[PDB]
């Protein structure tokens, strides 16, 4: 049969946050041009990249997080 | 083939086989005495037309004989 | 090998010598008053017979004519 | 100008196309009403 | 760094250029001194590289030219949909799709065309179509004529917008070159929007409109009772009765509880038993899966914000030991030359069209296609033939790039430069494969044809005698049968019943059936590989030796399209890159002509045919393919002579036109031989003596007549040779199946 | 940042090392030195084959060649030839195999009796092979091919026919 | 013959055994600058600063190459004919002047004072060994 139902819990939110943290650490070193034209506020807190890399490294995190949440939910 | 695909395409193809034979290790021993070249233009018209005619002759002969002989009428 | 024959109707365009790939042709002077230029065929052994000279001749019909004949390694353009 | 447009119809294809269509239309017109003809009838 | 620069009022919009033909080039513009000017006016019309050296004018012409082309395709597609509205039996076909034939054309009551209007069911007398548009419109969820009428109007409106755009983008608002060179922006936009979002929207259509409509129509609901598409959006109770997944709403989507949507998003992986066709739910799950992939795939490239790759960096970093500098310099080629981009886009698009034909027959993706044997063959054949033509064009433009746009500085010890250096080894070995395959693949037919005539069937290469079983294909077949529950645990059925499984019978006819591979299929698959290799030999040799050869060192200065270089060097005829393309088209024909016959005879013999309720299948030809397809006489006897009976006897019936074009096609094929075998040297002499008669009667023409050029005479021949060739099989396939 | 982009265009980079080279040291020659053409494994094998081995007589070269081919050509005639499903199937293979050996020997003598042009040198074997550059050497090669060819086929006949006892 | 070979890794399109057995030609030229040029038979090469030398299988490959060098503004191209015995000859510009331009030392060769139209009919010349075009 199809995959069983999944009820949203804080565990799912934690996995999504952990996946983004992997992507941000991955995107920090890997990206060749983190800085860009749009400048975010308080760049020290965002590791010194702007709005474009913010949406990027958060997106691959969502892909990872999505992949893990459904992957673990066999 | 001989009526349509004229010479100068084939002559380039022959030059490649000459390279392979002169460069393959064991067949370097044996070699042509007469340099191999593509057939001339007038020759192909001869060789091609003979094929066109020999086929035109035989395949009708088999039809005429077998159709009549198969029925005998 | 092939024979390149050049006739009286030459006018001295020099185009035949340029179009030639094998340098079979050469422009020579005329003792006559016609011009200081006539085409020649000094080294006919290198003639391959590509008729490029006959494409660059602006006469009513060809002043320079290429007559095919006996073949050789050079006239057939065989690098093997 | 209008003169430039008239010459476009004057060219071979557009002139040949309009003429042959007018020519073809007449035959398709005649075969419609008068259906089939193989010989002129004899008085 | 991907800005939008647009020039203002580049060229006027006068009608004066229409009046003066030959405005392309300085030579044609001078005047029509001879009749060759007329033929040259057409052969150069779309050759913008010759008109102007300025690359901007080349790109602007091309970008506007595509728009006028899309207007043609939209007008064509709108006409099909319009004919489906007025002159069609679609509304009757929906009620009884199995026992009613599809028709969309009606000839007029004139000299005797009216016999062509034949009883196709539904009270409509017309020509039976084989394009399959009826199955398409049903899968789209169209259940009435007015709904089909509106779609036609939109295409015509859409056609005008494309036509307006090209005027707008060539006369008023012309982009500069660097707008076109932003390939990284071109790929993001085409991948995510055109392919990604375009697929995403279609998933919304299949879920809301098609899948409920198809489900109701499939469950016995009459078309009058089926609600309209808009009612599903307003009233959700209807969708919930059919697909209860909608009751949860959109909350399971965001919370990743995607199991709630298992009703209308599935992996059944098989055909619907009632209607031969893939489950619409899978087609909904299909496009939803791919849109995410395409949308993700597009973000790879940089496009002004620093996030992504330079394609130059990826190529230059893909070097290796055996390739010195690797792909260094290629990105400049694809960005510099339009021809190179055409060669890649045309070659791979052609291979898609062949791959599409193969997936569609084994996995019929529309309702009631499999029962319609007529629509399957005509679709499978048309797509292969299209892809064959495009693949040949890819080799032509590859040579045009090499003659015109190839720079030695850019391609310096790159991947392309090395290939040119050892072009001899590539061709000499490919030559060995062509002879090896031709001897083995085809000689085995001669051995069987010889042995059967001698009366030695024990020695044939047959299934009972000495046999060559395709064990590898039999094995790959077996894995796909066992993948459901094994390496595809969420799959209920095998992907296609062609690999295995069980017989599927939609009505009396069989939709799909396992295709057992015997010794006969072993030989034919090598025949196809044989004919494909020779086609590559002709075309690949055309590309590499287009620039130079040992016979002709300077082939570029002569051009891509030139007939010869004199009768020297033996004979230098058909040495150009053009003439190689001229030869490959004959082999592309011979390559693909066997493919359609291999498909036509096998499916008739092994797959298609009426099935009894007890479980007995009666194929059309009854196992004729196993023992007869191993000899040339069998293809002559059991396939050509036998199946062509309906064609010649079509006179005095609705299929009589097929027998005519079947016959008239033989004319054009032979008419081609007049040009291929003959030569201009004869024809200018005949025109000479005919001109004397006109000079006598003072009917002499001002434009002096001239015989067709050498390469043109070859061009006209292959045109007729393929036209008369393909059109023959077109009528043979149509009339044989429309009767059977 | 740059995992590999900084490493390119360096001689130390493994990608930049070149395996292919010009024939000998002159690039103007035709051939190209490749692993298939100029590797030590292929050079050892080809150069020490009977046709190319150093310090052998022309007769001894052909005997090694003929014994190989004679023992090879028995197979296709026996199992796949006519009368392959008969008691005398292996016998037909011995006669047919020797038939090719005779035609093969006849071809050698014809190419020999015609003054042969040369024996060529290549990358895989730099030296010329042997005294195959003369009318006399090729003739001795032919006489040796026929002896080994008949012997090899008999050996294949004896082993295959007597395989059950073995 | 003295000169530097243009640097290229090699190519199957090039000299064959006919070079060693029968004859080979060689083209020589001098450059102001090191550039890239397409070889006569496949590939590209980097010509050196001065006194370049290249061996070619046929004479056509050299004059075809000479036309390409002229587009790089190099007219001091010279061709030689190398026989297997090492004999070398100054073939293409036998006179220092190019063939297109005139020189006094040259003489007419195979000239017909008549026109092509005035050629003798072949029936007048048969069983004699003579040809009409003489
Ligand atoms: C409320 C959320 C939050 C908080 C508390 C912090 C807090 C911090 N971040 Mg942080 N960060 C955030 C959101 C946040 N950031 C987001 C949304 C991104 C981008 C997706 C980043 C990217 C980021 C980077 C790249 C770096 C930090 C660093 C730091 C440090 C400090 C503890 C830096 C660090 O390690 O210490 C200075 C650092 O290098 N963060
Ligand atoms: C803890 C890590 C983890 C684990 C255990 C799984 C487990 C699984 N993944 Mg998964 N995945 C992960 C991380 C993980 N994923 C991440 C990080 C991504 C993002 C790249 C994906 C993206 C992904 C896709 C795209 C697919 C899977 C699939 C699968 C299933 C197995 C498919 C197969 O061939 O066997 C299985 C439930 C497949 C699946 O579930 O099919 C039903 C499938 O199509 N995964
Ligand atoms: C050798 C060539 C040839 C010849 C001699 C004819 C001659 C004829 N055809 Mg024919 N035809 C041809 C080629 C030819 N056709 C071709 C190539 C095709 C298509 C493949 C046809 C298809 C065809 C059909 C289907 C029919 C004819 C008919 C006719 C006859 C009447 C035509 C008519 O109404 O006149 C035109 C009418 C006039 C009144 C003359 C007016 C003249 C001008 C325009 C007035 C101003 C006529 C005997 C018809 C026939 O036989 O009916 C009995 C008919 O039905 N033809
Ligand atoms: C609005 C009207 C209009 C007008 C007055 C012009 C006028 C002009 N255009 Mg233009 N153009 C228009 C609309 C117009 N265009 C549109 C809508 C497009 C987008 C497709 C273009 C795209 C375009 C390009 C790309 C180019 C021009 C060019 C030109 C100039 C030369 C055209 C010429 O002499 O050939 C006149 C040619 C024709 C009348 C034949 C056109 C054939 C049509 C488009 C296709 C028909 C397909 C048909 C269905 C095939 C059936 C085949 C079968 C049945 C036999 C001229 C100033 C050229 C130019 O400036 O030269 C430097 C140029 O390169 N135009
Ligand atoms: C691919 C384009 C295409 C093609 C090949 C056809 C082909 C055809 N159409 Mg058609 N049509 C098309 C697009 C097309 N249509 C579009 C886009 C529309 C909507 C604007 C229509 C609207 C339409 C109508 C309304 C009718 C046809 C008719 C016809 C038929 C007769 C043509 C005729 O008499 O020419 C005449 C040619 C000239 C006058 C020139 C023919 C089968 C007629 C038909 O089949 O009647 C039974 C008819 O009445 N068409
Ligand atoms: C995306 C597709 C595509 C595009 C954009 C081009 C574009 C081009 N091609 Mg090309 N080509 C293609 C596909 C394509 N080709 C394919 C698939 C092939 C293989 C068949 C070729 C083979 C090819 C050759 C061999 C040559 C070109 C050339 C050219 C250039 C000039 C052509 C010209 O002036 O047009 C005008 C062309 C014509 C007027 C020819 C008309 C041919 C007709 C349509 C054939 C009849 C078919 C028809 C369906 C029959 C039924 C109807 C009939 C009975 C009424 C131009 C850049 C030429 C070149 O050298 O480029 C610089 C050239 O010599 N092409
Ligand atoms: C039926 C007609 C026919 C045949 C048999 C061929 C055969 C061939 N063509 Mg071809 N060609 C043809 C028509 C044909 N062409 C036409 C009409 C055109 C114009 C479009 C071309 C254009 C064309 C091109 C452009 C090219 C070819 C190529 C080839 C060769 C491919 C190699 C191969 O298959 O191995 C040889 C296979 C055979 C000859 C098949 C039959 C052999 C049987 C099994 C063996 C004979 C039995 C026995 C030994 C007889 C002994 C008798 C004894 C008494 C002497 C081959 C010689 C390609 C080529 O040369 O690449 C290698 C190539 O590039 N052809
Ligand atoms: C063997 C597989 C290719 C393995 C292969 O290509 O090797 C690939 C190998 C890789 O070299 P590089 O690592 O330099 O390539 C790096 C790339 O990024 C540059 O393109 O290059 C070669 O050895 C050249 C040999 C080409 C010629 C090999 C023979 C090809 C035969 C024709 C294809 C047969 C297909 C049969 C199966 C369908
Ligand atoms: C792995 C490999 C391979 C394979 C191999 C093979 C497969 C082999 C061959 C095989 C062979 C081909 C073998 C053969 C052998 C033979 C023999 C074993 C012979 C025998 C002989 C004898 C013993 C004889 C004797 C005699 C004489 C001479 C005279 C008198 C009589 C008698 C009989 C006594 C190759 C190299 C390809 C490549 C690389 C790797
Ligand atoms: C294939 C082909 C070739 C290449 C073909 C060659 C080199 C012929 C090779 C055939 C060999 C010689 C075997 C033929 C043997 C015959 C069966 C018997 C001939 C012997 C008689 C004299 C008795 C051309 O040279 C050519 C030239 C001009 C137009 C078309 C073509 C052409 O189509
Ligand atoms: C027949 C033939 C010709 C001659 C073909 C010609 C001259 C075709 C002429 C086609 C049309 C019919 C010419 C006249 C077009 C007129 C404009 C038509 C009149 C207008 C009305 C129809 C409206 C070649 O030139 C040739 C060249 C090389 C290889 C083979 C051949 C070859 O086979
Ligand atoms: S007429 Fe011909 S031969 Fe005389 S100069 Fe001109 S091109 Fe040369
Ligand atoms: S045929 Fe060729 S080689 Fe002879 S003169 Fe003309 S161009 Fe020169």
């Amino acid at each position: 049969a199809a995959t069983t139902p999944l009820e949203w819990s804080p565990t799912v939110g934690i996995i999504m946050v952990i996946a983004n943290v992997i992507a941000i650490t991955f995107g920090r070193q890997t990206i060749k041009y983190p800085s860009a034209e749009p400048a975010l506020p308080s760049a020290k807190f965002f590791g010194g990249f702007g709005a474009p890399a913010l949406l990027a490294t958060t997106a691959f995190g969502h892909i990872l997080g999505v992949g893990l949440v459904l992957g673990l939910h066999n | 083939m001989f009526l349509i695909s004229w010479r100068g395409y084939w002559q380039e193809l022959i030059e490649t086989l000459v390279w392979a034979h002169e460069r393959t290790p064991i067949a370097n021993l044996v070699r042509w005495k007469d340099k191999p070249v593509a057939l001339s233009i007038v020759q192909a018209r001869v060789v091609g037309l003979a094929h066109f005619t020999v086929g035109y002759v035989l395949t009708y002969a088999a039809f005429l004989i077998a159709s009549t002989a198969g029925k005998f009428g | 090998s092939h024979t390149v024959k050049i006739y009286d109707t030459c006018i001295g365009c020099t185009q035949c010598v340029r179009a030639c790939p094998t340098d079979v042709l050469e422009m020579v002077p005329w003792d006559g008053c016609k011009a200081a230029q006539v085409a020649s065929s000094p080294r006919t052994e290198d003639c391959v017979g590509c008729k490029r000279c006959e494409t660059a001749c602006p006469t009513d019909f060809l002043s320079i004519r290429v007559y095919l004949g006996a073949e050789t390694t050079r006239s057939m353009g065989l690098a093997y | 100008q209008s003169s430039y447009l008239i010459k476009f119809i004057s060219t071979a294809p557009v002139a040949a196309t309009i003429w042959l269509t007018i020519t073809a239309g007449i035959l398709i017109e005649f075969n419609r009403f008068f259906p089939d003809l193989l010989f002129h009838p004899l008085p | 760094k991907a800005r939008v620069i647009v020039d203002k009022d580049p060229v006027p919009t006068s009608f004066e250029k229409w009046a003066q033909p030959g405005h392309f080039d300085r030579t044609l513009a001078r005047g029509p001194k001879t009749t060759t000017w007329i033929w040259n006016l057409h052969a150069l019309a779309h050759d913008f590289d010759t008109h102007t050296s300025d690359l901007e004018d080349i790109s602007r012409k091309i970008f506007a030219a595509h728009f006028g082309h899309l207007a043609v395709v939209t007008i064509w597609l709108s006409g099909m949909i319009f004919h489906g509205a007025k002159f069609s039996n679609y509304e009757a076909w929906l009620s009884d799709p199995l026992n009613v034939r599809p028709s969309a054309q009606v000839v007029w009551p004139i000299v005797g065309q009216d016999i062509l209007n034949g009883d196709v069911g539904g009270g409509f007398h017309g020509i039976q179509i084989t394009s399959g548009l009826f199955q398409v419109w049903r899968g789209w969820g169209i259940t009435n004529s007015f709904q089909l009428y509106c779609t036609a109007i939109g295409g015509l409106v859409l056609a005008g917008l494309f036509l307006f755009a090209g005027w707008f983008h060539y006369h008023k608002r012309a982009p500069k070159l660097e707008w076109f060179q932003n390939v990284e922006s071109m790929l993001n936009h085409h991948l995510q929007v055109l392919l990604g979002c375009g697929s995403l929207g279609w998933a919304g259509h299949l879920i809301h409109v098609s899948a409920p409509i198809n489900k109701l129509m499939d469950a016995g609901v009459a078309v009058k009772d089926i609600p309209l598409p808009h009612e599903f959006i307003l009233n959700k109770s209807l969708l919930i009765d059919l697909f209860p997944g909608f009751a949860a709403g959109l909350t399971p989507f965001f919370t990743l509880n995607w199991g709630q949507y298992a009703d209308f998003l599935t992996f059944k992986g098989g055909l619907n038993p009632v209607t031969g066709g893939l489950w619409m739910t899978d087609i909904a799950h299909h496009h939803l899966a791919i849109a995410v992939v395409f949308i993700i795939a597009g973000h790879q490239y940089r496009t002004n914000w620093g996030i992504g790759h330079s394609i130059k960096e990826i190529l230059e970093n893909h070097k290796g030991p055996f390739t010195g500098e690797g792909h260094k310099g290629l990105y400049e080629n694809l960005t510099t030359s339009w021809h190179a981009q055409l060669a890649t886009n045309l070659a791979f698009l052609g291979s898609l069209t062949i791959i599409i034909a193969h997936h569609m027959y084994a996995m019929p993706p529309y309702p009631y296609l499999a029962t319609d044997y007529a629509t399957q063959l005509c679709i499978f054949t048309h797509h292969i033939w299209i892809g064959g033509f495009l693949i040949v064009g890819g080799a032509a433009h590859a040579a045009i790039f090499m003659v015109r746009d190839y720079d030695p500085v850019v391609n310096q010890n790159n991947v392309l430069d090395r290939v040119i250096r050892h072009r001899d080894a590539i061709i000499s070995h490919l030559n060995w494969v062509c002879i090896f395959l031709g001897f083995h693949s085809f000689g085995l037919y001669i051995h069987n044809d010889t042995m059967r005539a001698l009366g030695r069937p024990q020695d044939m290469f047959s299934d009972t005698a000495i046999q060559l079983q395709p064990v590898f294909a039999q094995w790959v077949q077996n894995l796909h049968t066992l993948a459901p529950g094994g390496t595809a645990p969420n799959a209920l059925e095998p992907v296609s019943y062609a690999f295995g499984g069980g017989v599927l019978a939609v009505g009396g006819k069989v939709a799909m059936m396992p295709i057992a591979l015997g010794t006969a299929d072993f030989l034919i698959h090598h025949i196809h590989a044989f004919t494909i290799h020779v086609t590559v030999l002709i075309l690949l040799k055309g590309v590499l030796f287009a620039r130079s050869s040992r016979l002709i060192p300077d082939k570029a200065n002569l051009g891509f399209r030139f007939p010869c270089d004199g009768p020297g060097r033996g004979g230098t005829c058909q040495v150009s890159g053009w003439d190689h393309v001229f030869l490959g088209l004959f082999w592309m024909y011979n390559s693909l002509s066997i493919v359609i016959f291999h498909f036509s005879w096998k499916m008739q013999s092994d797959v298609w045919g009426t099935v009894d309720a007890a479980g007995n299948v009666s194929h059309i030809t009854g196992g004729n393919f196993a023992q007869s397809a191993i000899t040339i006489n069998g293809w002559l006897r059991d396939f050509l002579w036998a199946q062509a009976s309906q064609v010649i006897n079509s006179y005095g019936s609705a299929l009589s036109a097929y027998g005519l074009m079947f016959l008239g096609a033989h004319f054009v094929w032979a008419f081609s031989l007049m040009f291929l075998f003959s030569g201009r040297g004869y024809w200018q002499e005949l025109i000479e003596s005919i001109v004397w008669a006109h000079n006598k009667l003072k009917v002499a023409p001002a434009i002096q007549p001239r015989a067709l050029s050498i390469t043109q005479g070859r061009a006209v021949g292959v045109a007729h040779y393929l036209l008369g060739g393909i059109a023959t099989t077109w009528a043979f396939f149509h009339a044989h199946i429309l009767s059977v | 940042a740059q995992a590999v982009d900084a490493s390119k265009n360096l001689p130390s980079d493994p990608r930049n090392r070149e395996v292919v080279f010009p024939a000998g040291r002159d690039p103007q020659w035709g051939n190209l030195e490749t692993p298939v053409n100029a590797s030590p494994l292929v050079k050892w094998f080809i150069n020490n084959l009977p046709a190319y081995r150093p310090g052998l007589t022309p007769f001894r070269r052909g005997l090694e060649v003929g014994m190989a081919h004679g023992y090879f050509l028995f197979g296709p005639f026996a199992k796949l030839g006519p009368l392959r499903d008969a008691a005398n199937a292996n016998l037909a293979g011995l006669l047919g195999a020797i038939g090719l050996v005779v035609l093969f020997t006849l071809a050698l003598s014809l190419y020999a009796n015609s003054n042969p042009p040369t024996a060529l040198a290549s990358v895989t074997v730099p030296n010329p092979p042997d005294a195959f550059q003369s009318k006399e050497g090729w003739n001795n090669f032919a006489s040796a091919f026929l002896i080994g060819g008949i012997g090899g086929a008999v050996v294949a006949y004896f082993l295959t026919s007597n395989l059950a006892l073995i | 013959l003295s000169g530097k070979t243009p640097l290229f890794a090699g190519s199957t399109g090039g000299l064959l055994t006919k070079a060693v057995e029968e004859e080979k030609y060689a083209i020589t030229w001098t450059s102001p600058k090191a550039q890239v040029f397409e070889l006569p038979t496949g590939g590209a090469a980097t010509m050196h600063e001065g006194e370049n030398l290249l061996y070619i299988a046929r004479k056509e490959y050299g004059i075809a190459l000479g036309g390409q060098l002229r587009k790089f503004k190099i007219t001091n191209y010279k061709i030689y004919r190398i026989l297997p015995s090492g004999e070398t000859t100054f073939i293409h510009p036998a006179d220092g002047v190019f063939p297109e331009k005139v020189n006094a030392g040259r003489e007419k060769v195979r000239f017909n004072a008549r026109s092509i139209g005035e050629n003798p009919n072949p029936s007048q010349v048969k069983f004699s060994g003579k040809a009409t075009y003489d």
